[PDB]
């Protein structure tokens, strides 16, 4: 998945003009993705690792 | 995943650290007494942080490390944890309880 | 639902760590996890499953522990006091 180009994002946009974009066909390991603690928040509603 | 095995009074004991891959000098250290908590002392093995007496030394490069301990005291009891961090993330192993 | 709070009064909270430590009869000592406030860094422990995680409220200076999944280890009684100055 491009989440490469998605971190190293040079401009964001503001608050009231939040992405959205749909993620499909491709296959990332989100297993070491929330292993890490680089994210100060990580927070799941309705779903279990 | 990565999968990572260790093996195996005053006598000689000697511990040692393992990494999924060379991590050069990036090693940790903790200290543990009997009531307490694990804190960090030594970051980069390079920064002495303020309060930490400069008994504790480590030497050594690549991917083998060992732990001396000049003089044993009844105080110096204590269960060292080893830690490694990469650009990707931060791995830990078992680990050996005394 | 059981909660267990342990709030400090007449100094900092912000200024002086704070460190949980969990002890069940008939076991030594098995650190979770501890946060720096400046940053956010949560360090794990050795035999880490993900069971639990810290969070701290600035704003209230009040910390909260919850569980995704009780089970038999988590009843135990934890040390909570003033740690060392900075």
């Amino acid at each position: 998945c491009p989440f490469g180009e998605v971190f190293n994002a040079t401009r964001f946009a503001s608050v009231y003009a939040w992405n959205r974009k749909r993620i499909s066909n491709c296959v990332a390991d989100y297993s070491v993705l929330y292993n890490s603690a680089s994210f100060s928040t990580f927070k799941c509603y309705g779903v279990s690792p | 995943d990565i999968v990572m095995t260790q093996s195996p009074v005053g006598d000689r004991v000697t511990i040692t650290c393992q990494a999924s891959q060379d991590i050069s000098n990036y090693l940790n250290w903790y200290q543990q007494k009997s009531g307490k908590a694990p804190k960090l002392l030594i970051y980069d093995a390079s920064n002495l942080e303020t309060g930490v007496p400069s008994r504790f030394s480590g030497s050594g490069s690549g991917t083998d490390f060992t732990f001396t301990i000049s003089s044993l005291q009844p105080e110096d009891i204590a269960t060292y944890y080893c830690q490694q961090y990469d650009s990707l993330g931060f791995t830990f192993g078992p680990g050996t309880k005394v | 639902s059981l909660r267990i709070s342990c709030k400090g009064s007449g100094y900092s909270f912000t200024n002086y760590w704070i460190s949980w430590v969990r002890q069940m009869p008939g076991k030594g000592l098995e650190w979770m996890g501890r946060i720096d406030p400046s940053d956010s860094y949560i360090n794990y422990s050795p035999s880490f499953q993900g069971h639990a995680t810290i969070s701290a409220d600035k704003s209230i200076s009040t910390a909260y522990l919850q569980w995704g999944s009780l089970k038999a280890s988590d009843t135990a009684m934890y040390y909570c006091a003033r740690g060392r100055n900075y």
